[PDB]
């Protein structure tokens, strides 16, 4: 057995010393020679053997051995006798090894029969010189084998920058983009470095964008009707930048009537696109509601005021305002479904005006959790944390239905607590939960958790899925792409900081692979329609017989907001020609937002063909 | 592993 890497491990303790030097639990973790973990020994009464030390490892691994790193300043507590003890699920344990380990600085290792476990105890018995009632380490490292499947993941792909913010568009291409610099931002520059990863072939074109002076990093992004992706705030806290996928070029837009960062953008069923909150730049609070228009550029809704969407996070108006869950409803409405406690239902007409949805069940209020979108009127929200910093996460789950109403009910909690986390609906209407932390603390990699997990709306549960080999924490994103796998990259952006993360990877979902390892073979869309209107019927030929499709609105993403995606399942009905189908499109603009769309032909097992692109008005 | 001393 190798060593396991150990991205995400949590390690505490019985006892810690803290008060005489750092004996922190974590020391062990760390790769630090010098830095250990020691046993309470101050004030007297120190702490008397056995000493614990618990290992979580965030995932189901397979471990066949122990290695201990004994600190090299001095001989005390040096662990003699030892017993070693796993847990899968974290309250039934298993002894696996016991023995003693000789009074001398050598990294001792322990092997034993491979068992399954998250968790790894090590007790301390003695101290090997009988010196004291203290146990110490500097490392511990555990030898075996990460989990395989379900799904696989592909080599990481270097980027060029941190990709902080993201987009895709046609032509299997993925738009990136950090700030003014490849992996630092401030200022406000008005440059941004930017990067398109070519999908098909694994290449990638570098340019920083100086034409609009707008740096973009901690904006709100949003899809526009004619294809084109507004881009608004940030750095440069009042412009706006629109993306058009045909020339490859950026256009300068026109101001917002006050500038914000960490603000949400939502495009409405007229193709308007409306934005709320975002106190990180452009001043504090008063950041209320405004909506653009091509025609007319930013018009102010003094009657959406921000109060409605607040949290109570202790930064105050900096930070509770920041990434709102807001999302197209049936007629033209906006529905805000958090992070905040209060849920809110928001009108563009006039002035506007907001009317209160009640709360998210006894949900706390998941600053940089996730919502949703994976069926028509139906979100799942999941993960965040009640406050943006030094905050704990959640593993909560809740689900809200919008149809002709608001009924949220709490569904399972994940496997593990996250905030920084991506969310991303699939084509089969699962949704896939990537990346996050246990403790919220931005720019670190601490506690990363790296299983991403599966929900199946048909029974409500989470499937851990094959680990992925970089942290994904903050300034990550993850999205879905159109052959049907999921790009996850970024994180850090902090300068001279060592948890910068310039690549991605790539995620092959269970859906696209057979019991054996090898490919699915996939349904194949042979003829569709690259245009339609809302509420049109529509004709599909396929390479076989299929009656389900999935229409998946493309993606924006940043900071963990994505009011773009959504998933609009349809069923054909047979015509006359061959594997030809109809398609009826929902007339309702407000639950059909026109954009780019993927279009996915969903076989009888549920795997997904490639999508093509169609572009709905 | 690194050190960073004692
Ligand atoms: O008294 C207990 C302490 O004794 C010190 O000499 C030692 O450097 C500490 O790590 C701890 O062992
Ligand atoms: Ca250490």
């Amino acid at each position: 057995s190798g060593p396991l890497p150990r991205d995400g491990w949590l390690a505490s303790a019985s006892d810690q010393e803290t008060a005489n030097e750092n004996g922190r639990a974590a020391n062990v973790l760390d790769g630090d020679a010098a830095t250990l973990w020691h046993s309470r020994y101050s004030p007297a009464p120190a702490a008397p053997l056995p000493h614990t030390l618990t290992i979580d490892m965030g995932v189901v691994n397979q471990v066949a051995g122990l290695r201990y790193l004994p600190r090299f300043d001095n001989m005390n507590g040096r662990v003699g006798g030892y017993s070693i003890h796993a847990s899968s699920n974290g309250t039934s344990w298993n002894l696996l090894a016991r023995g003693t380990w000789a009074d001398n600085a050598d990294e001792k290792t322990v092997t034993f029969a491979a068992a399954s476990a998250r968790y790894i105890r090590l007790t301390a018995s003695t101290e090997a010189g009988n010196r004291g009632p203290w146990s110490s380490a500097a490392e511990i490292n555990l030898l075996g084998t990460p989990p395989k499947g379900p799904g696989t993941w592909s080599p990481t792909v270097n980027f060029p920058l941190v990709p902080a913010a993201a987009a895709l568009l046609p032509g299997n291409r993925l738009l990136t983009w950090s700030a003014y610099s490849p992996i630092t931002f401030g200022g406000e520059t008005g440059i941004t470095q930017s990067a398109i990863l070519d999908l098909n072939t694994g290449a990638v074109s570098q340019a920083e964008v100086a034409n609009t002076g707008h740096d973009m990093f901690c904006p709100g992004t949003s899809l526009l009707p004619d294809g084109r992706i507004l881009v608004s705030g940030g750095s440069n806290s009042e412009k706006t930048s629109l993306f058009s996928p045909a020339t490859n070029t950026w256009a300068p837009g026109p101001d917002m009537n006050v500038g914000r960062g960490y603000q949400s953008n939502v495009t409405t069923s007229t193709g308007e696109v409306f934005t709320l909150g975002g106190s990180w730049s452009g001043g504090l609070g008063s950041k209320h509601g405004e909506i653009w228009s091509s025609t007319g550029g930013w018009r102010p809704l003094p009657d959406v005021p921000v109060d409605s969407i607040l949290t109570d996070d202790p930064g105050g108006e900096f930070r509770s305002d920041n990434h709102a869950w807001l999302f197209s409803a049936a007629g033209g409405r906006v529905f805000h479904a958090g992070p905040s406690r209060e849920m809110n239902w928001i009108s563009t007409a006039g002035t506007g005006s907001v009317t209160s949805a009640g709360t998210r069940a006894d949900s706390a209020d998941a600053m940089n959790g996730n919502a949703v979108m994976y069926d028509v009127g139906k979100i799942l929200t999941m993960g965040g944390a009640p406050g943006y910093d030094n905050s704990d996460a959640t593993a909560r789950a809740y689900t809200i239905d919008i149809n002709n109403g608001v009924d949220v009910a709490r569904t399972s909690d994940m496997a593990v607590s996250r905030s920084f986390a991506n969310g991303v609906a699939l084509p089969d209407g699962q949704v896939l939960v990537v990346g996050g932390q246990a403790h919220a603390v931005p720019f670190t990699d601490t506690g990363a958790r790296m299983a991403p997990e599966l929900w199946n709306p048909a029974t409500e549960e989470w499937t851990a899925m094959a680990p992925m080999a970089v942290p994904r924490t903050y300034h990550s994103v993850a999205l879905l792409l159109a052959d049907g796998r999921v790009f996850v990259g970024g994180g850090g952006l902090c300068g001279t900081c060592t948890t910068n993360h310039l690549d991605g990877e790539i995620f092959t979902p269970p859906y696209l692979l057979n019991a054996d390892g090898s490919a699915r073979t996939r349904p194949t869309i042979v003829d569709a329609p690259a245009t339609a209107t809302a509420g049109s019927k529509i004709s599909v030929t396929t390479g076989s017989k299929i009656s389900k499709f999935s229409l998946m609105r493309m993606s924006s993403v940043t900071h963990t907001v994505n009011t773009d995606q959504r998933r609009i399942p349809l069923t054909a009905t047979g015509t006359y020609g061959n594997n030809t189908a109809t398609l009826t499109l929902p007339a309702d603009r407000g639950v059909l937002v026109p954009g780019a769309y993927m279009l996915f032909a969903m076989d009888g097992n549920g795997v997904p063909s490639v999508a093509t692109t169609i572009q709905i008005s | 592993s690194h050190s960073s001393g004692a």
